[PDB]
């Protein structure tokens, strides 16, 4: 839920998600609030070789 | 003790003889100085029991048990008189009679002084608790849940009828006392593992063990919140207390048949407490933390020391005390909003400030914040399974951590945020409601000031 | 580019509204509308306190062994002792390394 | 936020949009203001110099290795205003926010207070039940067979009409609402 | 340390512009340990906690 | 420590809230002549954090300095200790020369 | 030219650097239209309700529920015990019990051997 | 340091190890040596609750500097000379320290080319 | 309080680092037409600021007066 | 709108803090411990309308 | 006291906030040159360090290569 | 206390101070009407230095597709209005 768009009117403005759509299976792990999967500058594989 | 008994009995025709509008009051009433009258329980001595004749009996494992049945019965009343409004007049006599021969059945079973008295009315427990989730409950599992309940628990406790009465023709006597007295040690054979078995396997399902807990979710869900109630509070305690009543006879078999039920307890407690991280429904949340803090409970029972038979109690009061008031948390806000997905209704702390703060105390005691009973409780046990083996530790330790993560992920999705919308039917807490909460919380605490009362005859 | 002309009509009819809103938000004078010495901090705050306090410890804490235990004073040579009136002698003779 | 979003940008509407974030990004390379002013110059001369490109293909080829280049040289701390949806702000005052039909569960005793104020309420609450039949119908004939294809409302046409769906756009809390 | 940062914040006046290294992203971006320690556990826990304890 | 710590924080919140709620340092100005007293508090905090002789800073870090050097230790670990007591002074630098040296960045409302 | 970004599960790929909005077709643009217009009709059906004046409670959402009802009940009747099923069951629900198992006999063998010979400095351990 | 650099990098063979040190007899070298003496009582240092790292040889004038830190309390800027006199004899013990080390590296040097030496006649 | 905009006309990159960037814009064919808009950044009150070194050493001057006339003092107060 | 219950919460991190300090056993030491989290969990998340906070 | 916005002025500036940064400035920088004048042995350090090898072997006990 | 109440005058004057402090529009030809493209010969990358312009003037980011809409001074003074809840 973090990568959409947040100028966009939601229905429901915290969980950026509209009413009737269809709802992703994991939603809950996925409520921005917790995992996030949202693009980085640097490349993943590449912030763990530099990490490890 | 026919002092506490015979009043819950004048209960029943005082309710079936009252007005059709004074039964709440009444019963509510009457409840509550019944309650204060068991109070006079907690007065036990150092050595023996109290040996009220040769039927009843009290010690200081059950006198808390029974303390808190008395005082869970006024709050069940109250708790549900919301939502039997509607309801006719004889219909809410046969709702205020069945939780009354509950508390009747209830006040029984822990006082009695032979396994099969103590059988017969662990087992009369069932139709109240199954007439009740059947009859009121709201969706249609509600017949599914109590065919769950009431088979898991039939299955297991057949044998244990079996095998009580096999003892009995055995040694010639099922009285506790005797039993104690005259004890002797188990051998090592098949006869004696199946023996052990049909022994353990009841209260294992009670608690429930997992992998056995199916009927758990189910029952506690799809029940009304005076089910639920009772269901979280006391009726899982009795698990609890005929294990540490029947293990006396179980040694020293016990030293390695424990260790299949000691794996399933931690493995499963971590597991129980890893799913409540991911639950849409609020009231399945609630029944898998007791799942994981019973999952606790059976390996503090299973390790056999006092240190654990004292963490045991605590933890058992105190679960109670705390499912019950996250059952009733709960429920107002499916009152208020007809619906129990936590995700519906978020950011409540700004409609209901009073109610967030209940929240708070509540999900704080659910991760055994010190210095509450949870904590003295959880501690024990924990220093306990340390002294038998140190790498509990670790098992113990995330389990630890997962709690505190799912309690505060269900405090902040149900209280912060931002109110959703659409819903403009949240209306101010009742005084009712927060009379409950109160009567909740307070004892807990104030048990925190006195924690002598609840850490059992091991004390 | 820009806006349409049903766009602009509508913004200007919801800005009027919005506005005449925000406006209607205001208080009138009356609108809260209300229904019907010196140095007594350091009495109420600091000496009631400290006398529930020492009443507490002079009479009832102390009234059990080891309730509050003191780490022996430090001794030194040339110092006397105020119970026995001992007195403690020097220090062997410095080499009087000046 | 306020606009109806359409199906798809076009390519000038993402040519403006990266030229923006460039800036942005540059802006928050170039601490300092003249420094700042020199590279954008330089930014827009070098956006301008493929304006006349009449071959879409080459365009769309040119936006495509200019997005490269900015996701390779972005700021990865970038400036963002205090309020903005990464901002530090950015929904500090959202629990102050309290939504208007909370009022109607008032205290009488609560109500004594305030008066006026519910006065003027009671007046926009008559003028709502007033409207909503008439917006429901304009709405009706404005309305495609098909359903509509857009997110934008009309206006209001007639003599004392009001734009359809308006209440809880006209009410809202604030945004300093406490 | 006083005169390697006076230094180094004294040429951010210069009108010369050049890309960041890679030393400059570990150092602002905490060496990708938020980056990569928040989503990776996390994501496996919950994913974990949901497909097999769960379902 | 937590006396010079909770001063710098605290002058930090000063010039956070004169700036309309605005953190960034790259929207600071020059503040050391528009706030002179949260210039001269930041500047002794700054200078008591680095350990600058008399301050509170240096009767605590320059004995520890010293004792981390006379001591059957860890080689790695001392290297690394002073690597970091000289990134110290740097990011206090980096503060000072970015939030009050200079000319103004912040919004023209003053 | 520059050093290329290749995107991950936990870090994915930016829509500007994606070449499928590179290079589209007018069965995209239809197919952008279609999704526009089934989301302005959900919009505008829940619009109706959410500004009607004598609309008092919860604005039912299909999707929610259907989402719910999906990760509980409906779980169990579209289960199939296959080779992966199966070996998943049986080695995430098996394999930590008898691995916690073996740690812990091990654990109190050793435990209980050092006990019978004699050393094992149990001295002040009045509490267990 | 340079030592460090000496033995980790040049011959550890004739380098003193830290932990394993003296490796030489205490009167090796010398014809005789004064057993060094103590001027502050165990009892005296037990009275005094020092530390039990404080109680070297120059504890004494420890004492002194806390009996009269003890004695000027409000003045606590009286204390002067006797911690420069306990700083002193701090001084002292650790120039003895360095002297033993300097002892042993010069032992070892010596005895090992001395008796390498020796085996090289041996070896004509 | 009842506080009115300063003239815009007053707003001139004459003299600050803007005239250079200009100057170097115009060696390349360029113009920047926002100079004006970040004039009043070096126009006024803001057109001067200390260094680093200057900034460190703020009260030196009042510091050491007071340390000189104390240490005077103290040399002669000892001839007591 | 809210300082005086501010004002409470840093009061109250205070005493948990005193009591974590001066305490003797273990015990009384875990209680200021996990009392000064949760005060300093409770203060993180003031503004509890925002998801960062309270993440 | 009343200070009211500028608009891309230099802020009003009371009299008091310049005294009290000064006062305070000076102070530290008196305090630093003071304790630096009495207390010059606090970073100078103290004592001499000496060096091992003027040390002779008469003092060290070490035999002249020959036992 | 805090910042005063932003009224509409003071937004307009603060509008108008940004546009004639812009060197490619003329200070008396410029008009609170004024259309970006059609009176002012201003092209879009004009339009989007002029809207950072106003964000850097109010300390607030616009959201492009609200950006891209307002051509007049009016439009812009209205939509931070509507955005702040100016009503006087
Ligand atoms: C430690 C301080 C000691 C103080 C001495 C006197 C204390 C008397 C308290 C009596 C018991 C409290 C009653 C519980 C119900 C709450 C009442 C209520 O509903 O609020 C309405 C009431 C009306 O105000 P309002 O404007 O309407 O606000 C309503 C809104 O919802 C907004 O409400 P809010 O935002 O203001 O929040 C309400 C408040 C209240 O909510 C609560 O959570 C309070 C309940 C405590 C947590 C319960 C679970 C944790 C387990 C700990 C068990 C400790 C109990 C000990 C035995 C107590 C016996 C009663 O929550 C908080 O502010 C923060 C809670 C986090 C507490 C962290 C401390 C952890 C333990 C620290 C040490 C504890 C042991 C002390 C000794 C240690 C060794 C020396 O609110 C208040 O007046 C404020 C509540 C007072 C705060 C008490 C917090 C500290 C007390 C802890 C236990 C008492 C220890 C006494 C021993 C002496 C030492
Ligand atoms: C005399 C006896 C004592 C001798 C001591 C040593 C003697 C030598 C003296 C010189 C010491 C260092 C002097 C400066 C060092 C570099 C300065 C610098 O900034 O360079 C710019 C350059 C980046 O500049 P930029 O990104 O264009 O600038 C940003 C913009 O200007 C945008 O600007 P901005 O506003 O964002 O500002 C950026 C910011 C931040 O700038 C950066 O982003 C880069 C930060 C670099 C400084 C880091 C210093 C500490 C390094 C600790 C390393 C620990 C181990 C790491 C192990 C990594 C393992 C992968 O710049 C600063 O704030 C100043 C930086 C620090 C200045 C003061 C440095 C003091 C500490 C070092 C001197 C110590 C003196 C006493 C020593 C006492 C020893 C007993 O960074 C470097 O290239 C040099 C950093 C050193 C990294 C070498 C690591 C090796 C890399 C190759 C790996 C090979 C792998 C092999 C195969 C592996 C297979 C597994
Ligand atoms: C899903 C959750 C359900 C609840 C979990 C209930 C847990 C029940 C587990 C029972 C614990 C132990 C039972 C028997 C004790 C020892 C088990 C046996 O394997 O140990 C060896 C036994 O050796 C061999 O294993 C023989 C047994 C082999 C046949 C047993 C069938 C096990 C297959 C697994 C079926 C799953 C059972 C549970 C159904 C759900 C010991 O060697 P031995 O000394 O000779 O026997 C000791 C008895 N003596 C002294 C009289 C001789
Ligand atoms: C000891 C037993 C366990 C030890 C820890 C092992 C890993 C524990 C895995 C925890 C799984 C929890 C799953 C759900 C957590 C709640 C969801 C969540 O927190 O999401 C991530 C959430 C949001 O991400 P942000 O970066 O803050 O973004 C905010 C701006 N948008 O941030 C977090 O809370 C992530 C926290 C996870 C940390 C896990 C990694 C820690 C491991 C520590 C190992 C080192 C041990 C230390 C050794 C010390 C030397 C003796
Ligand atoms: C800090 C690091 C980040 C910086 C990296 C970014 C580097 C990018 C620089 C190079 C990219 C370009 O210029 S790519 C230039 C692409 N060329 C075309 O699109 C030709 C057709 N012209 C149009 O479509 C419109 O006229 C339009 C031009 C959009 C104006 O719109 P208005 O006139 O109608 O307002």
């Amino acid at each position: 839920q973090q990568e959409r768009d947040p100028w966009y009117d939601w229905d429901h403005p915290d969980l950026r998600l509209n009413w009737g759509e269809p709802i992703h299976w994991d939603l809950d792990m996925y409520i921005r609030n917790r995992v996030d999967t949202s693009p980085t500058p640097v490349s993943w594989n590449t912030m763990c070789k530099h990490l490890f | 003790m026919l002092k506490i008994i015979i009043p819950t009995t004048m209960l029943l025709p005082m309710t079936w003889m009252s007005k059709h509008n004074m039964i709440w009051i009444n019963a509510t009433v009457h409840s509550l100085l019944i309650s204060l009258i068991s109070l006079s329980l907690l007065n036990q001595l150092g050595e023996n029991s109290l040996n009220f004749s040769l039927t009843f009996f009290s010690d200081s494992l059950s006198a808390p048990l029974l303390v808190l049945t008395t005082w869970l019965l006024p709050l069940m009343l109250m708790a549900s008189q919301s939502h039997l409004s509607k309801e006719t007049t004889t219909r809410k006599k046969l709702y205020i009679t069945m939780l009354i021969l509950l508390q009747l059945f209830l006040i029984m079973t822990f006082t009695a002084t032979e396994l099969i008295l103590f059988y017969i009315l662990f087992e009369a427990t069932l139709v109240p608790t199954l007439i009740i989730i059947t009859r009121w409950g709201n969706q249609t599992e509600r017949l599914n849940a109590g065919l769950y309940f009431l088979f898991y628990t039939l299955a297991g406790s057949l044998p244990l009828l079996v095998a009580l009465v096999y003892i009995q023709n055995t040694t010639g006597s099922l009285n506790f006392l005797i039993i104690h007295y005259w004890s002797h040690p188990l051998s090592n054979s098949w006869s004696n593992i199946f023996m052990w078995l049909a022994c353990i396997m009841a209260f294992m399902v009670k608690m429930p063990l997992y992998g056995l807990h199916l009927w758990l979710p189910k029952a506690h869900v799809e029940a009304p919140i005076a089910g639920s109630m009772v269901l979280a509070a006391v009726l899982l305690k009795l698990g609890g207390y005929g294990m540490m009543r029947i293990t006396t006879i179980l040694n020293p078999l016990t030293n390695y048949m424990a260790y299949p039920f000691l794996m399933l307890s931690m493995w499963g407690m971590i597991m129980t407490s890893s799913i409540c991280l991911r639950q849409t429904d609020l009231k399945s949340l609630i029944a898998y933390s007791s799942v994981s803090h019973m999952a606790l409970v059976i390996v503090a029972i299973m390790i056999q020391t006092p240190w654990s038979f004292m963490g045991a109690t605590a933890l058992m009061i105190a679960h109670g005390l705390t499912s019950s008031m996250l059952f009733c948390l709960a429920n107002t806000n499916y009152e208020r909003v007809h619906s129990r997905t936590m995700i519906l209704a978020r950011g409540l702390q700004t409609l209901l400030p009073l109610m967030a703060t209940w929240w708070l105390v509540a999900s704080l005691t659910n991760l055994a914040l010190p210095p509450s009973i949870n904590l003295i409780g959880e501690l024990f046990i924990i220093t306990a399974s340390f002294s038998w083996s140190n790498i509990t530790i670790i098992l113990m330790g995330m389990n630890m951590m997962i709690t505190a993560l799912y309690s505060l992920y269900m405090l902040i999705t149900t209280q912060r945020g931002k109110y959703t919308h659409h819903i403009n039917n949240i209306k101010p807490s009742f005084t009712r409601e927060n009379a409950l909460m109160a009567l909740h919380i307070l004892p807990l605490l104030l048990l925190t000031l006195n924690p002598k009362m609840i850490l059992g005859p091991l004390y | 580019s820009g806006y349409t002309p049903d766009e602009k009509l509508r913004l200007q009819q919801l800005r009027e509204l919005r506005r005449r809103w925000l406006k209607d938000q205001e208080l009138s004078p009356r609108e809260p509308v209300l229904p019907p010495r010196h140095s007594i901090f350091a009495v109420t705050h600091v000496l009631i306190p400290v006398w529930i306090i020492h009443y507490y410890l002079k009479y009832h804490v102390t009234a059990k062994p080891y309730t509050v235990v003191e780490r022996k004073p430090r001794i030194f040579p040339g110092d006397t002792i105020l119970e026995t009136g001992e007195v403690i002698p020097l220090m062997k003779e410095f080499p009087d390394q000046h | 936020a306020f606009s109806a979003p359409a199906a798809y940008l076009t390519h000038q509407q993402k040519v403006l949009r990266l030229y923006k974030r460039a800036l942005r990004h540059l802006e928050s390379w170039c601490v300092h203001r003249d420094k700042y002013r020199y590279f954008a110059c330089l930014m827009r001369a070098r956006f301008d110099e493929h304006k006349n490109e009449k071959d879409m293909v080459k365009a769309t080829q040119l936006l495509r290795q200019a997005e490269e280049e900015f996701w390779y040289g972005q700021h990865p701390q970038p400036y963002i205003f205090p309020e903005s949806p990464g901002g530090t702000s950015y929904e500090r005052y959202e629990c102050y926010k309290v939504p208007e039909w909370c009022l109607d569960d008032w205290h009488p005793s609560e109500k004594a207070m305030y008066p006026d104020y519910f006065a003027k309420r009671e007046q926009w609450k008559r003028l709502r039940r007033e409207s909503w039949e008439r917006e429901v119908k304009q709405l009706q004939e404005e309305t495609p067979p098909g359903g509509p294809r857009t997110e934008a409302l009309p206006p209001a046409r007639k003599e004392g009409d009001l734009p359809p769906l308006w209440w809880h756009i006209v009410t809202r809390p604030r945004e300093r609402p406490m | 340390g006083f005169m390697l940062a006076l230094e180094l914040n004294n040429t951010t006046y210069y009108l010369k512009f050049k890309y960041p290294s890679q030393t400059y992203k570990f150092s602002n971006m905490l060496g990708y340990y938020p980056s990569i320690m928040h989503r990776l556990p996390t994501y496996h826990n919950l994913s974990m906690s949901q497909k097999s304890a769960s379902s | 420590h937590a006396f010079f710590k909770a001063m710098l924080f605290m002058c930090s919140g000063s010039i956070i809230h004169s700036l309309n709620d605005e953190q960034d340092i790259r929207k600071m100005g020059g503040l050391y002549k528009a706030m002179p007293f949260t210039t001269t508090a930041l500047i002794i905090g700054s200078l008591a954090l680095t350990g600058m002789p008399y301050l509170t800073g240096f009767y605590s870090k320059d004995l520890i300095i010293e004792a981390v050097n006379m001591s059957y230790t860890n080689a790695w670990a001392l290297l690394m200790t002073l690597i970091a007591t000289s990134l110290t002074a740097a990011y206090s630098t980096r503060i000072i020369f970015f939030a009050f040296l200079g000319k103004p960045r912040f919004p023209p409302l003053v | 030219s520059f050093p290329k970004y290749k995107p991950s599960r936990l870090a994915t790929l930016p829509a500007t650097l994606d070449p499928a909005e590179y290079d589209i077709s007018p069965e995209t643009r239809k197919a952008q239209a279609e999704r526009l217009a089934i989301r302005s009709r959900l919009k505008r059906e829940y619009l109706l309700q959410y500004n009607d004046p004598n609309r008092l409670g919860v604005i039912e959402d299909p999707a929610l529920i259907r989402w719910t009802y999906a990760r509980s009940a409906n779980i169990y009747p579209n289960f199939r015990p296959t080779p992966k099923t199966s070996l998943l069951g049986a080695l995430f629900g098996i394999g930590p019990l008898f691995f916690w198992y073996y740690v812990f006999k091990t654990d109190r063998d050793k435990k209980e051997k050092l006990i019978q010979e004699g050393k094992l400095d149990q001295t002040f351990n009045i509490s267990y | 340091g340079a030592h460090l650099a000496r033995r980790y990098l040049g011959d550890a063979s004739k380098e003193p190890d830290p932990l394993r040190m003296p490796t030489f007899p205490p009167d090796y070298g010398f014809p005789e040596r004064k057993e060094r003496e103590m001027v502050a009582t165990q009892q005296e240092m037990n009275d005094a609750q020092l530390m039990l790292q404080q109680r070297d040889y120059c504890a004494h004038y420890l004492i002194q500097l806390l009996k009269c830190k003890r004695d000027s309390f409000p003045n606590f800027l009286a204390c002067k000379h006797e911690q420069h006199d306990w700083d002193y004899c701090e001084h002292l013990d650790y120039v003895k320290r360095m002297k033993e080390f300097e002892r042993e590296r010069r032992l070892l040097q010596r005895k090992k080319r001395r008796e390498q030496r020796e085996a090289e006649m041996a070896r004509g | 309080s009842k506080m009115e905009l300063p003239d815009y006309k007053q707003w001139k990159i004459e003299g600050t680092p803007l005239e250079t960037v200009q100057e170097k814009l115009a060696a390349r064919g360029l113009r920047d037409p926002w100079g004006r808009n970040e004039a009043w950044r070096y126009s006024g009150g803001f057109a001067n600021n200390v260094s680093f070194v200057g900034a460190l050493l703020k009260g030196f001057k009042w510091g050491f007066a007071a340390f000189v006339v104390a240490v005077g003092a103290e040399y002669y107060l000892e001839s007591q | 709108p809210f300082i005086n219950r501010f004002f409470k919460y840093l009061l109250l991190f205070l005493i948990t803090m005193m009591i974590l300090v001066t305490a003797n056993n273990l015990f009384q030491l875990f209680i200021g411990w996990e009392g000064v989290g949760i005060m300093s969990f409770l203060l993180i998340g003031w503004w509890h309308g925002r998801t960062d906070a309270n993440t | 006291v009343h200070i009211e916005p500028r608009y891309r002025q230099f802020p009003q500036l009371t009299r008091s906030q310049l005294i009290q940064a000064e006062f305070f400035s000076a102070t530290m920088w008196f305090w630093i040159l003071w304790r630096f004048w009495h207390d010059s042995d606090a970073v100078l350090g103290h004592f001499p360090y000496p060096d091992p090898s003027q040390w002779t072997d008469e003092e060290l006990g070490i035999l002249p290569d020959d036992e | 206390s805090d910042a005063p109440p932003l009224t509409l005058e003071a937004i307009k004057d603060r509008v108008l101070y940004v546009l004639k402090l812009y060197d490619k529009i003329d200070p008396e030809k410029l008009s609170v009407n004024s259309h970006f493209m059609k009176d002012l010969g201003l092209d879009s990358l004009d339009q989007v230095e002029i809207i950072m312009a106003m964000e850097d003037e109010f300390g607030f980011e616009i959201p492009d597709i609200d950006a891209e809409k307002l051509m007049c001074p009016q439009e812009i003074v209205d939509y931070i209005a509507d955005k702040k809840d100016v009503y006087e």
